[PDB]
C-alpha cells in the first residue's frame, strides 16, 4: 500500500521550505 | 576627409560589414608610378590606379599584409598610411605611428612594456597569490 | 593593357559601392525583386510596425496549422488533426513572440550593439526603434492567432466547404 | 536525411510503426527514379 | 587585451617588429645590446595574438613574451 | 450523381480551387495593385 | 488631472500618465482578454481529445 | 487497459501535468529569463 | 481517354516559362 493524496500533497507543501531557503541561500551566495 | 581614388574593382562579398559604420574602419592610401593590378586582402584582384589611391578595410591587419607583402615587397611603393575611421568620423593616421617604420630604429620612441630582468626570473604565482599582479607584471 | 570592361559588366557593385559585401544581381537590385522585397509587409513604405506585424502574423499562423493536420499523429480523425495542427502553430506563434519580446528587452539597451546602432546603416534592419518592435510583436501575434485561427475553422468545416465550393447547398 | 532516420528509430522504439517514414506509414516514394526506369524499360520495348 | 613584454635578452634583431602583422612592435634606442635597440610594444590593444613574433624571435630564451588575456573585437581578429 | 459539381477529367480538384482563386480571390489583390500603380506620385 | 495623474505627480505606482497610453492598454486588455478567455474555452471545449492527447492515447492508430 | 499512460499511484494526474509544464511549458520561459540575465548591460 | 495527373502538372508547369517571358516582354516594352 502505497502512500494516499493527502501524504503527496502534504510532501509537495513541505518541499517548498527548502526550495525557497535554496533560493536564499543562492542570492546570497550570488552577493 | 582623406584624399585619393579608390581602386577599379568591380565588388565582391570580403568588403566592409556592420562593424565598419557601428564601430570602426580602416583606411589605407598610398601612391602608385602606374596602374597596375594587385590582390585584394579578402580575395579577389583589383587595379591601383596611376595616381593615389585610397582603399577602404575592415580589420588593420587588412591593411598591414597589403602595404607590407605587397606594396613594399612588389610593388616599391613606401608611402602608404593607415588611417583608424570611426563612426563619427574621426580618422587617426595610426601607421606608421611617428612617419618611420617601426622595423627601423627611431629617436624620441619609449620603451613600453619592458622587464628589466631575463624571463626565466620572474616570481611564481604563489608568491603573488591575492595580491591582483602576474608575475611578469611584477617588479 | 589593362581593361576590367567594368562598364558593360552583366553583374554591378551593389549600389555603386564596390566595398560594401554585396552584388548587383537579378535577385538583389532587379525591378521586380526590388519592387517585390520593397512591398513585403516587413519592408513596406508608410506601415505602422503593428500593421506589418499583424500582415506577417495572419500569413504565417495561416499556413503554419497545415503540417501537423496532413502528416501528424491526430492525422487519423479529422477533428484531431485540426486540432493538432492548430495548437502546433499556436505554440510555435507564442515562442515566436516570446524570443521577439527577449529580443526587443536584450538589444535596446542605451546605444544597441551591431545593426540596431545608432550609426548603422543597415537597410535591411529598418526597425531602429524598441516601441516598434513592441508593436510589431503585437501585431505578430494577433495575426498569428488570428490566421491559425481562421485555417482551423476552415479544415474544421472541410465537409461544408466542399460542398459550398461544389454546389451541393443549392439542393435544398 | 539523418533526422528522419532518427524519427524512424523513435517510431519504432515507441511501437507506432504508422508514424515512420516506410512503404507501410509514411510513404516517401522516388517517382523520378521509377519513372527514369519505367522508360528506360519501355525504350527497347520491354 | 593581450599583454606583449620584452625582456633584457633582446638583441635588437628586429625580426618580431618584422614579422608582426598587426604593428605591434617598434625598435627603439637602447644600450643593453651591440645593435644599441630593443622591441617595444606600445600598440598592445592591437596584438591579436598570433604569437608571430615569438617564433621569429631568435634568444634562448624568448626576449618577447605574449600572454594572451581579454578578448576585444580586434584581439579575437573579427572583420564583423 | 447530379447533385454536385464533379469532375470525371484528370485532377478534377483544379477547377475546386482554381475558379474561386481567379474569380473571387485574387482580383481583389489584382485591383489594389493596378488601383496603386495608376495612383502613383511622380 | 486631478490626483495621482496630475503633471507634477510623483506616483511611480500609476505610470501611464498619458491618455493615449490609457487607449493603447484598452486595446491590448480587450483583445488579449477575448484571445484568453477563448484559448481556455477551446481547450476545455476538447479537454478528451487533449486528455487523449497528454496520455497517448492518439498514437494507438 | 494498456493503450493509455495511467498511475495506479495516488494523484495520477500529477504526472499528466507536471511533465508538460517541466518539460516544454516552464523551460522556454526560464531559458527567457536566463537570456535576460545574462545580456543586461553594467 | 483523355489525358492524364502527370500531362496537366507538366501543361502547368511548361506554361511558366511564356508566363515568365510574358512578364519580361511586357516590362521590356513599358520602358
Ligand atoms: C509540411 C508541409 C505542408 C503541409 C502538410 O502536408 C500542408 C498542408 C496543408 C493542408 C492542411 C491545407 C489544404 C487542405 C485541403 O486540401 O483542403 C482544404 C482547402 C481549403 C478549404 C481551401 C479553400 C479555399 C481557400 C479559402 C482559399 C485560400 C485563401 C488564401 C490563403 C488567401 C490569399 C490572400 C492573398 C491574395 C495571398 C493547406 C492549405 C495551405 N497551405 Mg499548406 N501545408 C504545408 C506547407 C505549406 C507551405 C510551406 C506554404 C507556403 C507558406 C503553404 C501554404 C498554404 C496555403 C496558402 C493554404 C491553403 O489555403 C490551405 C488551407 O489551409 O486551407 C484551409 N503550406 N496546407
Ligand atoms: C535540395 C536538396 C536535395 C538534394 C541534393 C537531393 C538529391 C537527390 N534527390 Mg531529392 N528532393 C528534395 C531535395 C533534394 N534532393 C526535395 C526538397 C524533395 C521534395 C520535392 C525531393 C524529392 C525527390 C524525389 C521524389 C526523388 C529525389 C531523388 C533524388 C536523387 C536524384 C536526383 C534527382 O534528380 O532528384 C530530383 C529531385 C527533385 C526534383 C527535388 C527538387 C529539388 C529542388 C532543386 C530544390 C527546391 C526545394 C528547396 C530545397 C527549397 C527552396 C528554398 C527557397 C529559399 C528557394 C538525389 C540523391 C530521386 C531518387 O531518390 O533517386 C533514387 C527521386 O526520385 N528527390
Ligand atoms: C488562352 C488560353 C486559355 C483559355 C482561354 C482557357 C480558359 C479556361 N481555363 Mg485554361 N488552360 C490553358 C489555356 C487556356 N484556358 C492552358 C494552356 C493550360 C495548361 C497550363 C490550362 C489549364 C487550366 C486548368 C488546370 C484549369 C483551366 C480552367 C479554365 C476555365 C476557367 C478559367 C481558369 O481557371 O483558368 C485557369 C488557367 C490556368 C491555370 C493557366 C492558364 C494559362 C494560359 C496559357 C494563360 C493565357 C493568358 C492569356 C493568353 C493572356 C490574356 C491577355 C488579355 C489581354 C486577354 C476557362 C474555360 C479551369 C477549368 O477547367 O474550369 C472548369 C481549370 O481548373 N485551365
Ligand atoms: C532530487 C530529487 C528528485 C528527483 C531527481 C525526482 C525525479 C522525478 N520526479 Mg520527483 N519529487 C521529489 C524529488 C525528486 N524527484 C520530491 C522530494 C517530491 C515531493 C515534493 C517529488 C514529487 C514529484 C511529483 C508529484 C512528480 C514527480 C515526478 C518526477 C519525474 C519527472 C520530473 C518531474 O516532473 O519533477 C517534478 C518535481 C516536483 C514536483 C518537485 C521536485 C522537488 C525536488 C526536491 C527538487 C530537487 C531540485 C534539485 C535537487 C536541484 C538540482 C540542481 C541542479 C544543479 C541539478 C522524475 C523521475 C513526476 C512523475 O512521477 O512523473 C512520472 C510527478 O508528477 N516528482
Ligand atoms: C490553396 C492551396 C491548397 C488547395 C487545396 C485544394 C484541395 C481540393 C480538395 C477538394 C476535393 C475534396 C473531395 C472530398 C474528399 C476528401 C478529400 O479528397 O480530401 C482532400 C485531402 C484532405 O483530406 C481531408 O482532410 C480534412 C482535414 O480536417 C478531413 O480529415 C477530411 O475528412 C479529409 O478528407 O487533401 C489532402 O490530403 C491534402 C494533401 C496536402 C496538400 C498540401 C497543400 C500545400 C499547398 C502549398 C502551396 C500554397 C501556397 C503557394
Ligand atoms: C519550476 C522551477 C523553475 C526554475 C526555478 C526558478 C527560476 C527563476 C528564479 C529566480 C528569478 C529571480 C532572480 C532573483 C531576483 C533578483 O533580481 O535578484 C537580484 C540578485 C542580486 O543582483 P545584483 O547583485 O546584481 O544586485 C542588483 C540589485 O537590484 C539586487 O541586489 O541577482 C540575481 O539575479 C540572483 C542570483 C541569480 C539566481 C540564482 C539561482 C536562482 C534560484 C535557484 C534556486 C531555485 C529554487 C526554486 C524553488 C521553488
Ligand atoms: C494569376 C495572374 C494574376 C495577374 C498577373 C500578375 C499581376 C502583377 C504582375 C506584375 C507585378 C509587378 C509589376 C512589375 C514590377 C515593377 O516594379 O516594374 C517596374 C516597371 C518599370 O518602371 P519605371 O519604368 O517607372 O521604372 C521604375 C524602376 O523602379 C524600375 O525600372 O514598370 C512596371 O510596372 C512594368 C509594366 C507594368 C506591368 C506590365 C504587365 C504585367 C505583367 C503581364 C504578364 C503577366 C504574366 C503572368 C505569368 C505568371
Ligand atoms: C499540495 C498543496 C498545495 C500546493 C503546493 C505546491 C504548488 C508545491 C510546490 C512545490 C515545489 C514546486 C517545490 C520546489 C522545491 C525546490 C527545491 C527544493 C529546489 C532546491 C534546489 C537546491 C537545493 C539547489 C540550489 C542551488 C544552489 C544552492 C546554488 C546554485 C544554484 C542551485 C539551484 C543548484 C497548496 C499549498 C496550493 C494547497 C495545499 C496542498
Ligand atoms: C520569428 C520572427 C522574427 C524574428 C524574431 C527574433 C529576432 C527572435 C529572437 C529570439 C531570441 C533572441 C531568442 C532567444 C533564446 C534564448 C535561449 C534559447 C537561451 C537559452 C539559455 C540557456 C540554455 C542558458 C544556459 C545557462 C547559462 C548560460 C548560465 C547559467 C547556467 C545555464 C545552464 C542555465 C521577425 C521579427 C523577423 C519577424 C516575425 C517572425
Ligand atoms: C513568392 C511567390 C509565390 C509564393 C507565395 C506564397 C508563399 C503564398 C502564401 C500565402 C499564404 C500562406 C497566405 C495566407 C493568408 C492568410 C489569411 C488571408 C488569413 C486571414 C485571417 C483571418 C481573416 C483571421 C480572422 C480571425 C481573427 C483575426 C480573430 C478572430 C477569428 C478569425 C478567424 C475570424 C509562388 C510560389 C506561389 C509564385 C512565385 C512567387
Ligand atoms: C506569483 C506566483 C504564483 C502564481 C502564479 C499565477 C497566479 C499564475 C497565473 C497564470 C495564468 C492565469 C496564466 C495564463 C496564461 C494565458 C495564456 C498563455 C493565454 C494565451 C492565449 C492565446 C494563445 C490566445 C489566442 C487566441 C487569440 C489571441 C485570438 C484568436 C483565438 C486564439 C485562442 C487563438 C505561484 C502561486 C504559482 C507561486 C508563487 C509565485
Ligand atoms: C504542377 C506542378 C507545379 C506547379 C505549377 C504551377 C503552380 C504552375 C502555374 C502556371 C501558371 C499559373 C502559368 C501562367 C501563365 C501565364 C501566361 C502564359 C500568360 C501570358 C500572357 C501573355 C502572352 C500576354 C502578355 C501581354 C503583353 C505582351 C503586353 C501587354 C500585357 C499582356 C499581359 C496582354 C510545381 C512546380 C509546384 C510542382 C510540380 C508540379
Ligand atoms: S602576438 Fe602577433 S600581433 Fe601580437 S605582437 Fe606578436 S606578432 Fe604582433
Ligand atoms: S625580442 Fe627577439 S626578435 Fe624582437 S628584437 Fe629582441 S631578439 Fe629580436
Ligand atoms: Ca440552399
Ligand atoms: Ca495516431
Amino acid at each position: 500500500m502505497n502512500i494516499s493524496d493527502t501524504q503527496v500533497f502534504v510532501a509537495l507543501v513541505v518541499a517548498l521550505l527548502p526550495g525557497l531557503l535554496a533560493f536564499r541561500l543562492a542570492t546570497e551566495l550570488y552577493k | 576627409t582623406l584624399e585619393g581614388q579608390t581602386p577599379i574593382f568591380g565588388g565582391g562579398t570580403g568588403g566592409l560589414l556592420t562593424k565598419a559604420e557601428r564601430e570602426e574602419k580602416y583606411v589605407i592610401t598610398w601612391t602608385s608610378p602606374k596602374e597596375q593590378v594587385f590582390e585584394m586582402p579578402t580575395g579577389g584582384s583589383a587595379i591601383m590606379r596611376q595616381g593615389k589611391n585610397k582603399l577602404e578595410i575592415a580589420r588593420k591587419e587588412y591593411g598591414i599584409a597589403l602595404g607590407g607583402q605587397q606594396l613594399r615587397a612588389k610593388f616599391k611603393i613606401n608611402d602608404y598610411k593607415i588611417y583608424r575611421v570611426y563612426p563619427n568620423g574621426e580618422t587617426q593616421m595610426i601607421h606608421p605611428a611617428d612617419g618611420v617604420f617601426p622595423e627601423k630604429v627611431n629617436q624620441g620612441r619609449p620603451k613600453v612594456r619592458y622587464v628589466d630582468r631575463n624571463i626565466g626570473s620572474n616570481p611564481s604565482p604563489a608568491k603573488l597569490k591575492f595580491s591582483g599582479v602576474q608575475p611578469y607584471d611584477a617588479p | 593593357k589593362l581593361n576590367y570592361r567594368l562598364d558593360t559588366d552583366p553583374v554591378q557593385p551593389y549600389k555603386g559601392d564596390p566595398f560594401n559585401s554585396n552584388f548587383s544581381t537579378a535577385i538583389t537590385d532587379s525591378p521586380l525583386a526590388r519592387a517585390f522585397i520593397n512591398n513585403l509587409p516587413a519592408y513596406r513604405k508608410g506601415l505602422t510596425p503593428f500593421m506589418r506585424g499583424l500582415e506577417i502574423g495572419m500569413a504565417h499562423g495561416y499556413f503554419l496549422v497545415g503540417p501537423e493536420v496532413v502528416v501528424g499523429p491526430l492525422r487519423e480523425t479529422a477533428h484531431g488533426a485540426n486540432l493538432s495542427g492548430l495548437i502546433t502553430a499556436i505554440y510555435i506563434a507564442v515562442s515566436a513572440c516570446l524570443g521577439i519580446s527577449i529580443f526587443a528587452i536584450t538589444t535596446f539597451q542605451g546605444d544597441p550593439r551591431g545593426a540596431y546602432g545608432s550609426t548603422s546603416k543597415d537597410s535591411l534592419r529598418p526597425l531602429r526603434n524598441r516601441d516598434e518592435w513592441y508593436q510589431l510583436n503585437g501585431g505578430i501575434f494577433l495575426g498569428a492567432m488570428g490566421g491559425a485561427v481562421f485555417a482551423y475553422l476552415l479544415l474544421e468545416n472541410f465537409d461544408a466547404l466542399d460542398s459550398i465550393l461544389r454546389g451541393g447547398v443549392n439542393v435544398n | 536525411s539523418f533526422a528522419m532516420y532518427c524519427h524512424n528509430d523513435t517510431m519504432r522504439a515507441f511501437g507506432r510503426p504508422q508514424d515512420m517514414f516506410s512503404d507501410t506509414g509514411i510513404q516517401l516514394q522516388p517517382i523520378f527514379a521509377q519513372w527514369i526506369q519505367h522508360i528506360h524499360t519501355a525504350a527497347v520495348g520491354a | 587585451s593581450h599583454t606583449v613584454k620584452i625582456y633584457d635578452t633582446c638583441i635588437g634583431c628586429t625580426q618580431c617588429v618584422r614579422a608582426c602583422p598587426t604593428d605591434v612592435l617598434e625598435m627603439v634606442p637602447w644600450d643593453g645590446c651591440k645593435a644599441a635597440q630593443i622591441a617595444s610594444s606600445p600598440r598592445t590593444e592591437d596584438c591579436v595574438g598570433c604569437k608571430r613574433c615569438e617564433t621569429a624571435c631568435p634568444t634562448d630564451f624568448l626576449s618577447i613574451r605574449v600572454y594572451l588575456g581579454a578578448e576585444t573585437t580586434r584581439s579575437m581578429g573579427l572583420a564583423y | 450523381d447530379m447533385t454536385q459539381l464533379t469532375g470525371s477529367y484528370a485532377a478534377s480538384w483544379l477547377p475546386w480551387i482554381m475558379i474561386p482563386l481567379i474569380f473571387y480571390i485574387l482580383p481583389f489583390p489584382v485591383f489594389a495593385l493596378i488601383f496603386i500603380w495608376i495612383e502613383k506620385e511622380a
